[PDB]
């Protein structure tokens, strides 16, 4: 993982293919599958996590400093400040990818040696890798800095294309994958009951 | 060795205590780097103890509960440390294992 | 509305097995019990499998295994094999007659089709065995063929590169003389054949207790006699090998052609030809010998005095059916109807192959022009306004006491249910002869889309084409 | 602000998917042990 | 002319922050 | 104005396919 | 509706056929 | 950051202002500027700041400018909260173009 940060905003890139690539270079000349694996399309993840010019009629307001805590006390935090010197501080994840919360059921019983039957060895990965796959989100909403240039009120079809684009981010990358994940949820809880 | 279920929980308590970030004294890690491992082995800890993974057994989850620095529980152990001095070095491990010298006096009071 | 084709039902002992892709779990009911006039309660016989660990993924087929114990979920992005629960019990019904059974389900290959986002299964096949473990095969989009056990789900036991849209295995056959240097022992293996998207057809054999270096090469691609200008096209969607001595191969294409290729032994060339491969390998690569090809009606063909109006060359992928009754039969399932195509020349050509090298008279016999025959059974786009009603389950019933019988699930829940059958010359030949048919009206599903009445002009074109056929 | 806002989010994302993971896998390890004591009682 | 536009813009970013507000509010409590 | 037509067309081939069944028992009856 | 309709046509015609060659059969013995 | 103290660079006072994150931690009930110090330098850049560079060794800062560069050495630290020259507001730190 790396940040950019240039005039307008700030930028997290995580390299997802990198466990991949480090796994093929260590697999001997023969491994195939780890280069079929590699070869699969997987783009990093892009994450706009600070803008500082969320409208066009606005000037950026540039990051003046920047660093990344990594303090065992403290945690992992992004530090931003601005030109305005508003200081903005952002917890980071210690992963690319956040590790899931182990669902209440994996108990990592290394002592079941259960026969799982035949006809689910046919999906092709743990149903949770699937649904993970479900959730995957290729782009956010940034926090918006609003500049303080007291002097006007921002402008109207610009606005209200940004707030639609802004709304469906929304609609899609949260609303209808937490509506997704409670009822699979709830298809999980009344199985367990039953 | 005694039981199955007392086997589960010490593996997981076992391999709490093996990944408890320590410093060396010859290490190329920053003092940032150990706060960050030992703030996600601290959250490791948290969550078996949020999860009830020791409560079937009150030793195990004191424990579990010493490695996050629980000071009603250090406190109960008291007859275990002996002096304050012992404590204070025990609480400096558990909450601050970064302890400038400077604030130590105010942990030491 | 893009309803995809599929087969989402098995028959396991005289019980239909119907996949349920909303509750991830099959419906049972027993068959034989409905044949039983009990005047008392329409919901007797009814069980639901759940699975314990349901599918991530959409299920496009359902294979039972050829030990009966196991059924494969397969879909574009996953495998996962269920374990079948046991049968006790006065009616031998699963786990003693319980309405809801927890069925055990393992995934397959999982990491890998979760990993690889682009990866697609192809097919699945399970190998011929019945005597030993049941292993899958997986034909996946980068031309990999994985086998997979039950007893290891991470790591294939074999993984084979092609470097194909179907894959079919033929009976077990005796390896020809050149697969093994010196063993007196007739080696048998399985015959694996491949099918590109090219037509292009490649023959492996494959026997899981002998890893030869010899079992598992990949030969071909099969020489096709005789030449095409087309080369056969390259629209090829399924292969099925029949159970036939010799092997019949069935090539299927989306436009509705179907070849039947005899598979002929790769001749030693006699010692006069010498002229330069410098391959010191004579594999005897076996040749494709297409007797036939037969185009299907997909959509029903309507005199338009319009010979000009763009024929909408209506393609769609077909999936071939074995007969289990008919080794010369079998049956065609695509998005706009089923069809069952039988092979009217095999008896000829088996007893022309029995025959000596001095029986000219058979060879006549074959020779003479002699079609298969082709039964447009069930037709789910009747007419060009309609959308199909594709076909979401197939399956043929072979049962001493229920008898021969398909089903056919359409994508709107419809079951239809068709039973199945099993001067030179006398003169009764020839009256067969005159009462020979070469096509039929096939059964017409009317979607039950309610909004509009067709145009009387295609109900009128439709009533036309069914009186002039009868 | 915009920046202060978007932080705040995300610290709140990360917290729900370590919440929704605890809840989740919990009830599949709990599952597990279920189908395992299933079969010993069958 | 500046003052309009930056008002406009400053006014859809804060009807941004409430919607999504208001779907983290949603997503909670459906979560 | 499709529904009615498809009905009419539906009907008339049921009506033919009616007549034919009887002709024919008529020929095996004569036979 | 015309699929239906052509499908009932279909069912007819083959119980028509089957009968047909009933009576046939029939006639000649 | 320099050991959980947050240096930020002032270009009109040329010095860097010091905050102690830990200290941030304590819920202290008195006075919102405990720990705050001044780390003024002897010899100020003569050319804008445009970056600052922590050395590997932790103990040099260099400011860095379109028109020149200065290393700040980092003044000791002592005294019972681990402070610059033992919790003086206001350092003297030794500046080297």
């Amino acid at each position: 993982r790396y940040h950019c940060t240039h005039v307008a905003g700030v930028h997290s890139v995580g390299l997802t293919w990198f466990n991949k690539l480090e796994k093929f270079l260590s697999s001997g000349e023969e491994d195939k599958d780890s280069l079929q694996e590699l070869a699969a399309e997987q783009k990093c993840l892009v994450e706009h996590i600070l803008c500082t010019k969320p409208l066009r009629c606005r000037l950026p307001s540039p990051i003046q400093g920047f660093w990344i805590i990594s303090d065992l006390f403290l945690g992992t935090s992004m530090i931003c400040i601005t030109c305005d010197f508003e200081c903005i501080v952002r917890p980071l994840l210690t992963t690319i990818r956040p590790p899931s919360p182990p669902l209440l059921c994996s108990q990592s019983d290394k002592s079941s040696t259960e026969i799982l039957p035949h006809v689910l060895a046919d999906v092709k990965g743990p149903f949770e890798e699937h649904i993970r796959g479900i959730l995957r989100r290729n782009s956010a909403n940034p926090l918006l800095l609003n500049s303080s240039s007291k002097d006007s009120s921002p402008p109207p079809e610009e606005c209200l294309q940004l707030l639609s684009r802004a709304t469906q981010v929304f609609r899609e990358e949260y609303l209808l994958k937490q509506d997704l994940a409670n009822e699979e949820i709830q298809r999980r809880v009344k199985l367990l009951i039953a | 060795s005694t039981s199955a279920s007392a086997r589960s929980m010490c593996r997981v308590l076992d391999d709490l205590l093996k990944k408890m970030p320590m410093l060396h004294t010859g290490g190329t890690q920053t003092l940032t780097e150990f706060e960050l491992k030992w703030q996600h082995w601290r959250e490791e800890c948290e969550r078996h103890l949020q999860n009830g993974t020791f409560s079937s057994n009150v030793h195990m989850e004191a424990v579990c509960r010493v490695l996050l620095g629980d000071e009603e529980v250090l406190l109960e152990k008291r007859d275990l440390m002996t002096t304050w001095y012992h404590f204070l070095v025990s609480r400096l491990l558990f909450k601050h294992p970064t302890v400038k010298p400077t604030e130590l006096h105010f942990y030491a009071q | 509305k893009d309803k995809q084709l599929r087969n989402l039902l098995c028959v396991l002992d005289g019980d239909l097995l119907v996949w349920d892709a909303e509750e991830c779990a099959f419906h049972t009911v027993t068959l034989r019990s409905l044949s039983v006039e009990s005047t008392g309660s329409s919901s007797s016989g009814e069980q639901k499998l759940l699975c314990t660990n349901p599918p991530l993924f959409d299920v496009n087929e359902v294979l039972l295994s050829p030990t009966q114990h196991h059924v494969a979920l397969v879909g574009s992005k996953g495998v996962m094999v269920l374990e079948i629960p046991k049968r006790w019990g006065k009616k031998s019904e699963f786990e003693g007659g319980e309405k809801t059974v927890n069925c055990r389900t393992i995934p397959i290959a999982e990491r890998i089709f979760t990993s690889s986002t682009s990866l697609l299964l192809k097919q699945a096949i399970w190998y011929p065995s019945e005597t030993q473990e049941p292993h899958l095969i997986l034909l996946t989009s980068d031309n990999i063929l994985r086998l997979y056990n039950l007893q290891d789900l991470f790591t294939p036991v074999k993984v084979i590169s092609l470097s194909a849209v179907a894959c079919d295995f033929g009976p077990l056959a005796v390896l020809p003389k050149g697969f093994g240097q010196h063993s007196k022992e007739d080696t048998v293996a399985y015959p694996l054949y491949i099918l590109y998207e090219t037509g292009e057809t490649y023959l492996m054999y494959i026997d899981l207790q002998k890893s030869n270096i010899t079992v598992g090469k990949l030969l071909g691609p099969l020489p096709m006699y005789p030449a095409a200008e087309d080369n056969y096209g390259y629209d090829a969607c399924a292969l099925l090998c029949l159970p036939c001595v010799p092997n019949i191969i069935v090539i299927a294409t989306e436009s509705g052609l179907l070849y039947h290729c005899v598979v002929l032994e790769g001749e030693e060339d006699d010692e006069q030809t010498s002229n330069k491969s410098w391959n010191s390998s004579c594999d005897l690569i076996p040749s494709l010998y297409v007797f036939e090809c037969v185009e299907l009606e997909l959509a029903l063909k309507f005199a338009t005095e319009e010979e000009e109006s763009l024929e909408l060359d209506f393609a769609c992928p077909i999936k071939l059916h074995r007969d289990p009754i008919c080794p010369s039969r079998y049956h065609c399932t695509h998005v706009a109807g089923v069809h069952s195509v039988g092979l009217t020349w095999f008896n000829k050509l088996e007893k022309f192959l029995s025959s000596g090298e001095e029986d000219k008279d058979s060879l006549q016999e074959l020779a003479a022009e002699q079609k298969c025959l082709v039964e447009h059974i069930l037709c789910t786009k009747p007419l060009r306004c309609r959308l199909p009603s594709p076909i979401q389950g197939f399956w043929i019933i072979s049962d001493l006491f229920l008898g021969t019988s398909m089903i056919c699930i359409t994508c709107d829940f419809e079951c239809i249910v068709r039973p199945l059958l099993t001067v030179k010359g006398p003169f009764e030949e020839h009256i067969r002869g005159i009462l020979r048919r070469n096509s039929a009206n096939p059964l017409l599903l009317n979607s039950s889309s309610k909004d509009s009445s067709p145009p009387p002009e295609e109900c009128l074109q439709l009533l036309s084409r069914a009186t002039q056929v009868f | 602000q915009l920046e202060n806002l978007i932080n705040k989010w995300s610290l709140e994302l990360e917290d729900q998917e370590k919440h929704f993971l605890q809840q989740a896998t919990q009830v599949n390890a709990w599952d597990r042990t279920l189908m395992q004591n299933g079969e010993r009682i069958t | 002319k500046v003052t309009k536009e930056s008002d406009s813009i400053l006014n859809g970013i804060r009807e941004e922050i409430a919607h999504f507000q208001k779907e983290l509010d949603d997503l909670k409590a459906r979560t």
